[PDB]
């Protein structure tokens, strides 16, 4: 019942430039009991399952090779990836976890210029 | 912002 | 004895729809309906009463939070205690179990024993 | 490495049933939520039900209720995911994702790609 | 006994109009009447008296959740049983029948006794 | 005794508008002061302690009552008995009725003996 | 002893500010915190001890009535007796007060002792 | 004994998220788990039982206090002694600590028992 609106749907930045990638919900997803913001970002190269880049919307994973952090906003986010090298041409989704009925995003395609 | 329903009927029960 | 014993069930994510006073054996008796929040699953109907089993110490305070969840209709882990209940009459209207515990859940995990 | 491994590429007729399966191995099997998501050909993810190795407690979507069931083994370490009154449309891929303490899935499957023709 | 057996009575679908708690008899009391919630049908009153019936015990939890249905305004099935009390004058402003019980009424299927 | 005697008054229209707890010679006590619905009359004030006079038992529920009509602000019509309590700096500062009981008000009459 | 007394002292439109509960020698109690209407004045601090002062029956009757009104924060006016429980340390992080009474206080004029 | 004594612990700016109720060796028992207003440091939790240590006398004070807090949602002082109870199924699943007192943090600093 919570509708994820990610944008661009596809995407195409030239090497050495930063990267940002916006999203949206229905809703706000702070939880003013945990205090956290329950949105993340997932990369899914083609072919390969998806991988967790980030926790809370701003904290990244453990194996993360510096890349953004979201805004702790309600609900609106951006910068999920950065430092575009030859090997980040992938699938860039969002998830929410405010209840146990996860939503993913549309999707977000990086390609090159050119 | 918290619902007033149970807060209210925290202080009226009993 | 323990809420959050081996021998203690538990249905995590559920939502209180449906309550019931009345008074059995001389002694009074509230019941509880729950259903997932979150879609689909299977109802199930648990509820205690005030003189009956080894959980009686506990029925004051488990109708006041009963209640209390009811009325916010909030998700909530629910700790039973299967096949307690024998009056057939009641038995095949209500449920067998008997409440033991009411634990409050969070966006994806919840509080209390497991 | 905690990892989960999936079955291969089904293809069966429209009609017929199919049971998916998510063998996990390197944890305690009742320590993580199982759930169950479907990717169409155009990439989007759409949750079907999870259910708690523990007690087997699942709860499905509400348009996924009627056509699948959800199971768990606790002896093989395996999850099961049945699809009945297969259909045209329900042509995709299958993961099988585990819910961290954190709210978030760290370890997915590796894909079962579900094709229905005649 | 129970509130659901072919010796009582009920009003399904009904919903908790009026209530009125006093004294009688060195003993406190309360009364409701119910009336439908589209206007129809004839209004039900039943009792309770804290210690002049079999209805003493559950005289605190009734009260409780006749006051809770009363403020959240649900259909209720309100379940009573006939010819209980025997005060003359009593019975020819509110009521013979006594008050028993009190589910939760959904708009298909009704959570209690019958 | 009984809450609709001919001897005991009543009066319709109160809405309940204050309330004072305290205590008076080794027992609580409250008093409720309402008033007309419409702006016409004299507020009426009607105490009760908690083991002094014969509407003893009662106190715990119609403090409870008392307290529900007065925030949720609604109508009800009130019984009292007069000449009751007799300390001097008591009736002086409240009133000497005893309240015996509170009916709910509906848009035409109320529900309470008449 | 009454709770309108001359050796008791009362402050009108007060508002509690601040709630605390907690025990000392096997006795719970509760220290409200009470400020003016305007922020005038200074703060009072009015605890009540369960089962040490002679005010000890109405303890549970002002715990419910300095609830009702920290939730909805409306004007007040408190009765206390100063100079008791010569412990050193609770009284200079309380008061040397005990809550004596709890009235309703309307916009002009208070419904109480004066 | 006292909360506020030199043995004694406290969280100022803490939250109770969460409040499971339940039942250990025939006494009802009620946990909360308190996560900085800020959703930084750790889960403390504190426990209260019935009828179990010497801070038994103020079970129900607590039980009501902490429903009331955990409504709310607002900050408060969460006092513990810790080394308490020694069942350890309880303690890795709850806590070591012990729900003494709860505070009334303000905009300036909580009040209470530093």
């Amino acid at each position: 019942d919570i509708v994820m609106s990610q944008s661009p749907s596809s995407l195409a930045v030239s090497a050495g430039e930063k990267v940002n990638m916006s999203c949206k919900s229905s809703q706000s997803l702070f939880n003013s009991r945990t205090r956290k913001n329950h949105l993340a970002w997932y990369q899914q190269k083609p072919g390969q399952s998806p991988k967790l880049m980030i926790y809370w919307a701003s904290t990244g994973e453990c194996v993360v090779r510096d890349r953004f952090t979201g805004s702790g906003c309600g609900t609106d986010f951006t910068l999920t990836i950065s430092s575009v090298q030859d090997e980040d041409r992938a699938v860039y989704l969002c998830k929410q976890s405010h209840n146990r009925a996860l939503t993913f995003g549309c999707g977000t395609k990086l390609e090159m210029k050119r | 912002f918290y619902d007033a329903r149970p807060v209210i009927e925290l202080i009226l029960s009993k | 004895e323990w809420t959050g014993d081996n021998t203690n069930a538990y249905y995590s994510d559920e939502v209180i729809s449906e309550l019931h006073v009345g008074q059995i054996d001389t002694s009074p008796y509230f019941c509880i309906k729950t259903v997932k929040a979150n879609g689909s699953g299977t109802p199930v109907v648990a509820c205690a009463v005030s003189k009956q089993s080894i959980w009686a110490p506990s029925f004051k305070e488990l109708l006041d939070q009963a209640r209390y969840f009811y009325s916010t209709g909030q998700s909530v882990r629910i700790h039973v205690q299967k096949n307690i209940w024998t009056y057939p009459l009641f038995v095949n209207t209500f449920s067998a179990n008997a409440l033991v515990g009411l634990s409050s859940c969070s966006a994806t995990q919840c509080f209390g024993p497991k | 490495e905690i990892q989960s491994q999936q079955c291969g590429p089904e293809l069966v007729k429209p009609g017929s049933s199919v049971k998916v399966s998510c063998k996990a191995s390197g944890y305690a099997f009742t320590n993580y939520k199982a759930l169950g998501s479907k990717q169409s050909h155009g990439k989007s993810l759409e949750w079907i039900g999870y259910i708690d190795p523990y007690n087997s407690d699942s709860s499905y979507n509400q348009q996924f209720k009627d056509k699948a069931t959800l199971t768990v083994d606790k002896s093989s370490s395996t999850a099961y995911m049945y699809l009945n009154s297969l259909t045209s449309e329900d042509s995709a891929v299958y993961y099988c994702a585990g819910l961290e303490l954190t709210g978030t899935l760290p370890y997915w499957g590796q894909g079962t790609l579900v094709t229905v023709s005649a």
